[PDB]
């Protein structure tokens, strides 16, 4: 009797058992842990060889079990229907917190728990920051052992106390340390080697904003290019066969074909194939979503409309014509600043981006002084007519509009087209 | 339509750098009232609960801190008897007896 | 690879069928081959090379021969930075030497490498004493231009050349059109 | 535009080549001044980089 | 071996520099905890001005 182990459930008798369904899958404990549960009872591990074994009574549970983990590790357990049975509560924890000052009170008590120094700055700067990392303005990040990293190292760049200059020093710290791939890429642009218009007008061409992944990230500007020539109503996507792909339907694609077919009505079937490409590739590009910098160059090409490259166009489009929301828009917003800055800011630079991601808008110190001074500008669009009203400088509607210049785009190609179809009679 | 600095400022606006802050410390699970409330009715029922969240949320060290905070009955002192050189029950005596 | 859409392929083909607007579709088709394998070629990146003889094939446009021509080029004509560009410089120079420097031979290279320009000690004093030059070019009009020696718009002009071999090709189509009807 | 001499020589120009150079040991992560600052604040703080 | 000691766990007082290419940390860095101890990233740049 004297050689029993005391284990968890033991040590966990009229209490509290915190266990890792990572771990309960890990070392395939689960099995033998639900048979424990369900039973109500359990008798210590017992190695094979040992014919002697004493005859233990099994161990009475009267503890509380609460698996923690994450959800990706828990959807492997809730397959099961008993785990649905013996765990009837589930505590889900969310990944943001609201915006308020009371949790940013909160936050500045629980640093303060963990022996930082604070200044009512530095924590101000340390809610703004967990606020970023959420990529929500009105959502601070909830995850407390990054927000407690930042403020470690902002305690050591400011000796023991979390300043403002302090934290705003980590924070650039951290960027400067992941900011090698970022770099290049400027000294690349700067140099020459990867040309990117920041100034003028461009038939066809635009600046997207692209999130790097082949790469690092810190989302960067990428010259798309789309090219209008007459013939069927193919959208060719260049970058989405890059191999094969004429087997794979691509739902960007679809989405900018039937945006191209629907909205533009005059002749039967689009009489002009519009090619777009995405030059300099370390371009990731989506495949599922119909960016509205592809969709505007599109437009541009079939109706020769130069659009402004002082302006990067980001965000994605809906058939309909609706711009969407996506991801990193401030990654994506700070890359195009950064290129900007480093070949000069002319002052009428600028993002296009989505109303949708207005809410997500947490742009660095940096892009929001050059936005305050004039030298940066950042227009928020419904649809992709606003876009490329914006970016070619004209209104869709009206005489010399750049809806009539559409139209005689496509009337012009479609005069190509048939004045290639006598050829085919005559 | 272009955006104004007004409508692209989110920082919250620093006042006073001088002076340390003096916080009280948070209740276990602030701003997780979903999770709290779970916790608490999973405590007063004695029911299994699971904690589900992303990563490096510090699930580990609030649990741990919110069940601290937790009075339960005194729990009986179960130990191993020797019925026999061979059988071994299970018995349960008032805290402090064994 | 002909169950295989290649991107070198696609550029030049929007290329080709973007800039030269006159017919419903491009009424000829151009077949683009390395003569003496051992070439490694690249199907993800569309040659400036590719581009420009492609364009002489369609105009009748004699290219020097003096002139290598490096780098990619996308389907607007920009021609963007390679790979290696010190490596192909001094290859051309060293076959050049080889068969013995005329004083007319050169590289057509991207603008864009420059910054990687870092050719060795007999490529620049060849570069100095004027046995070999070095062409930096935008746009792949330009290395055409280059190439023929003669400019796009004008008298006789290297792109009215170009439409007007794409002419003749669409009339060799209407006949054999016809010759499918009549 | 045909390149230049001038604006394609890249060698530095040298000026003499007789006598030793007597230059003092460069820090550790010479041109390296994003790994050398994180290393510091690595030992600074104590984190494992 | 059957019989053997119940040695008491070493602690650890040290700090951990891993050193490798960029290709090597692709394996390592998807896990959430090498996120967590090693933070900071000492990374070299493969040239110099």
């Amino acid at each position: 009797v004297s050689l029993i182990r005391p284990g968890a459930v033991h040590r966990a008798q009229g209490g509290y058992l915190i266990l890792d369904a990572l771990s309960l899958k890990r070392e395939g404990t689960w099995e033998a842990f639900k048979r424990a549960l369900r039973n109500g009872q359990v008798e210590p591990v017992t190695e094979p060889q040992a014919p002697a074994g004493l005859e233990v009574e099994p161990f009475p549970i009267q503890m509380q079990v609460i698996l923690v983990g994450t959800p990706e590790a828990f959807e492997g357990l809730e397959e099961d229907p008993a785990f649905s049975e013996l765990f009837r509560i589930r505590a889900e924890f969310s990944p943001t917190l609201p915006a308020s000052p009371e949790n940013c009170t909160a936050l500045g008590g629980w640093l303060l728990a963990q022996g930082f120094q604070l200044t009512q700055g530095g924590l101000t700067r340390l809610y703004d920051e967990a606020r970023r990392m959420a990529e929500q303005r009105d959502r601070m990040d909830a995850r407390l052992v990054e927000i407690r990293a930042l403020a470690e190292e902002a305690a050591v760049l400011g000796g023991g106390l979390l300043t403002a200059e302090s934290v705003e020093q980590a924070i650039a710290a951290r960027e400067h340390r992941s900011f090698l791939s970022e770099e290049e890429f400027l000294r690349a642009v700067q140099e020459g080697v990867i040309r990117l218009r920041t100034t003028g007008r461009a038939v066809g061409e635009v600046n997207s904003l692209v999130v790097v992944e082949a790469a690092p990230y810190w989302g960067r500007p990428a010259r798309l290019t789309a090219r209008a020539a007459p013939g069927r109503d193919h959208l060719i996507s260049i970058d989405r066969e890059a191999g094969l792909g004429g087997q794979i339907f691509h739902k960007a694609v679809l989405t900018l074909a039937g945006y191209l077919r629907s909205r533009y009505i005059e002749h039967g079937s689009l009489p002009v194939t519009i090619s777009l490409a995405f030059e300099q590739n370390y371009v990731s590009i989506e495949g599922d979503s119909a960016g509205l910098a592809e969709l505007v160059a599109a437009l541009s090409a079939i109706g020769n409309l130069p659009l402004r490259q002082d302006l990067a166009v980001t965000g994605a489009v809906d058939q309909t014509g609706k711009v969407l929301a996506v991801g990193a828009i401030n990654a994506k917003v700070e890359g195009f600043f950064r290129v900007c800055k480093a070949l000069g800011l002319s002052g009428t630079q600028g993002v296009i981006l989505p109303e949708a991601n207005l809410a997500n808008l947490t742009l660095r110190a940096e892009v929001l002084e050059a936005v305050r001074a004039g030298q940066f500008h950042i227009y928020a669009v419904e649809t992709a007519e606003q876009a490329l009203e914006i970016l070619a400088g004209a209104r869709m509607e009206g005489f010399r509009g750049l809806q009539e210049k559409i139209r005689a785009g496509l009337e012009a190609f479609a005069r190509l087209e048939e004045g290639h179809d006598k050829e085919d009679r005559e | 339509m272009r955006l104004s600095y007004e409508a692209l400022e989110w920082r919250t606006p620093i006042e006073n750098s001088t002076e340390p802050v003096s916080l009280p410390p948070p209740p276990p699970f602030f701003g997780q009232e979903r999770a709290r409330e779970a916790l608490e009715l999973a405590i007063r029922g004695g029911f299994h609960a699971y904690l589900v969240g992303p990563p490096s949320l510090g699930k580990h060290e609030a649990l741990l801190a919110y069940l601290s905070t937790q009075s339960v009955e005194t729990p009986p002192d179960l130990l191993y008897v020797p019925l026999s050189e061979r059988k071994v029950a299970v018995l349960t005596l008032p805290s402090g007896q064994e």
